[PDB]
Protein backbone atom coordinates (compact mmCIF):
# COMPACT_ATOMS: atom_id res chain seq x y z
CA UNK A 1 0.00 0.00 0.00
CA UNK A 2 0.92 3.71 0.54
CA UNK A 3 1.70 4.14 4.03
CA UNK A 4 4.38 2.07 4.92
CA UNK A 5 5.85 3.68 7.85
CA UNK A 6 3.75 5.25 11.42
CA UNK A 7 5.26 7.96 13.20
CA UNK A 8 5.36 9.40 16.37
CA UNK A 9 6.33 12.72 17.22
CA UNK A 10 6.78 13.23 21.00
CA UNK A 11 7.62 15.81 24.11
CA UNK A 12 7.52 15.75 27.45
CA UNK A 13 5.27 16.61 29.82
CA UNK A 14 6.77 15.29 33.71
CA UNK A 15 10.04 13.04 34.44
CA UNK A 16 8.06 9.47 35.47
CA UNK A 17 11.42 6.94 36.28
CA UNK A 18 8.41 4.30 36.38
CA UNK A 19 7.65 2.06 33.18
CA UNK A 20 4.78 0.18 31.82
CA UNK A 21 4.35 -3.39 32.06
CA UNK A 22 3.83 -5.32 28.18
CA UNK A 23 0.53 -5.97 28.87
CA UNK A 24 -0.66 -2.07 29.67
CA UNK A 25 1.67 -0.86 26.85
CA UNK A 26 -0.24 -4.02 24.53
CA UNK A 27 -3.45 -2.61 25.99
CA UNK A 28 -2.72 1.09 24.84
CA UNK A 29 -1.02 0.23 21.56
CA UNK A 30 -4.28 -2.39 20.74
CA UNK A 31 -7.05 0.15 21.25
CA UNK A 32 -5.26 3.29 19.53
CA UNK A 33 -4.51 0.91 16.22
CA UNK A 34 -8.50 -0.84 16.65
CA UNK A 35 -10.43 1.65 17.70
CA UNK A 36 -8.58 5.11 16.76
CA UNK A 37 -6.94 4.29 13.73
CA UNK A 38 -9.83 1.50 12.38
CA UNK A 39 -6.80 0.35 9.82
CA UNK A 40 -7.36 3.65 8.17
CA UNK A 41 -4.37 5.97 7.46
CA UNK A 42 -4.62 8.79 10.17
CA UNK A 43 -3.57 11.83 13.07
CA UNK A 44 -3.72 10.78 16.59
CA UNK A 45 -3.27 13.63 19.55
CA UNK A 46 -2.18 11.39 22.42
CA UNK A 47 -0.86 11.84 26.31
CA UNK A 48 0.56 9.00 27.86
CA UNK A 49 -0.91 9.02 31.86
CA UNK A 50 0.74 7.19 34.94
CA UNK A 51 -2.92 6.64 36.44
CA UNK A 52 -3.45 10.35 37.36
CA UNK A 53 -0.43 12.07 35.77
CA UNK A 54 0.25 13.15 32.82
CA UNK A 55 3.62 12.08 31.38
CA UNK A 56 4.22 12.57 27.46
CA UNK A 57 2.72 13.84 24.71
CA UNK A 58 2.63 11.92 21.25
CA UNK A 59 1.01 13.17 17.62
CA UNK A 60 0.71 9.44 15.75
CA UNK A 61 0.81 9.79 12.26
CA UNK A 62 -0.10 7.56 9.52
CA UNK A 63 0.12 9.03 5.93
CA UNK A 64 1.11 8.12 2.54
CA UNK A 65 4.40 9.78 3.04
CA UNK A 66 7.38 7.58 4.49
CA UNK A 67 8.93 10.70 5.36
CA UNK A 68 8.52 12.62 8.80
CA UNK A 69 5.61 14.16 8.85
CA UNK A 70 7.91 16.47 11.79
CA UNK A 71 5.33 19.01 13.28
CA UNK A 72 4.38 19.84 16.91
CA UNK A 73 3.58 17.09 18.82
CA UNK A 74 -0.43 17.04 20.13
CA UNK A 75 -2.05 15.83 23.27
CA UNK A 76 -5.32 14.67 25.02
CA UNK A 77 -4.25 15.25 28.71
CA UNK B 1 -0.92 3.21 33.18
CA UNK B 2 -3.10 4.27 29.83
CA UNK B 3 -3.13 5.69 26.95
CA UNK B 4 -5.89 8.75 26.16
CA UNK B 5 -6.16 9.96 22.63
CA UNK B 6 -8.43 11.08 19.60
CA UNK B 7 -8.26 11.74 16.23
CA UNK B 8 -7.15 14.61 15.01
CA UNK B 9 -7.62 13.27 11.81
CA UNK B 10 -9.72 10.39 10.52
CA UNK B 11 -10.05 8.53 6.99
CA UNK B 12 -11.13 6.01 5.49
CA UNK B 13 -8.16 5.31 3.15
CA UNK B 14 -7.07 1.82 3.81
CA UNK B 15 -4.10 1.99 1.33
CA UNK B 16 -1.74 0.50 4.11
CA UNK B 17 1.61 -2.00 3.18
CA UNK B 18 1.38 -5.44 5.17
CA UNK B 19 4.07 -6.30 7.72
CA UNK B 20 6.03 -8.91 9.46
CA UNK B 21 5.04 -10.02 12.89
CA UNK B 22 1.54 -8.21 12.98
CA UNK B 23 0.50 -8.29 16.42
CA UNK B 24 -1.82 -10.58 17.89
CA UNK B 25 -2.20 -9.42 21.30
CA UNK B 26 -5.36 -7.82 22.76
CA UNK B 27 -7.43 -9.85 20.46
CA UNK B 28 -5.80 -8.23 17.15
CA UNK B 29 -6.04 -10.99 14.16
CA UNK B 30 -2.66 -9.81 13.06
CA UNK B 31 -3.40 -8.52 10.05
CA UNK B 32 -3.50 -4.59 9.19
CA UNK B 33 -4.35 -3.48 12.57
CA UNK B 34 -2.33 -5.88 13.89
CA UNK B 35 0.41 -4.16 11.94
CA UNK B 36 -0.29 -0.83 13.14
CA UNK B 37 -0.47 -1.77 16.62
CA UNK B 38 2.90 -3.49 16.44
CA UNK B 39 4.35 -0.03 15.16
CA UNK B 40 2.44 2.23 17.92
CA UNK B 41 3.95 -0.30 20.43
CA UNK B 42 7.98 0.34 19.42
CA UNK B 43 7.26 3.63 19.19
CA UNK B 44 5.51 3.91 22.73
CA UNK B 45 8.32 1.44 24.04
CA UNK B 46 10.96 3.83 22.19
CA UNK B 47 10.03 6.79 24.19
CA UNK B 48 10.36 5.34 27.39
CA UNK B 49 13.93 7.33 27.62
CA UNK B 50 12.17 10.10 27.28
CA UNK B 51 9.80 10.02 30.24
CA UNK B 52 12.74 8.66 31.88
CA UNK B 53 15.12 11.09 31.10
CA UNK B 54 12.91 13.77 29.52
CA UNK B 55 13.42 15.23 25.72
CA UNK B 56 11.41 14.69 22.48
CA UNK B 57 11.84 13.35 19.03
CA UNK B 58 10.43 11.76 15.94
CA UNK B 59 10.18 7.73 16.05
CA UNK B 60 8.73 5.92 13.38
CA UNK B 61 8.30 1.71 12.43
CA UNK B 62 7.45 0.12 9.31
CA UNK B 63 3.51 -0.62 9.12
Amino acid sequence: GEATTIWGVGADEAIDKGTPSKNDLQNMSADLAKNGFKGHQGVACSTVKDGNKDVYMIKFSLAGGSNDPGGSPCSDD
Amino acid sequence: WSLRWRMQKSTTIAAIAGCSGAATFGGLAGGIVGCIAAGILAILQGFEVNWHNGGGGDRSNPV
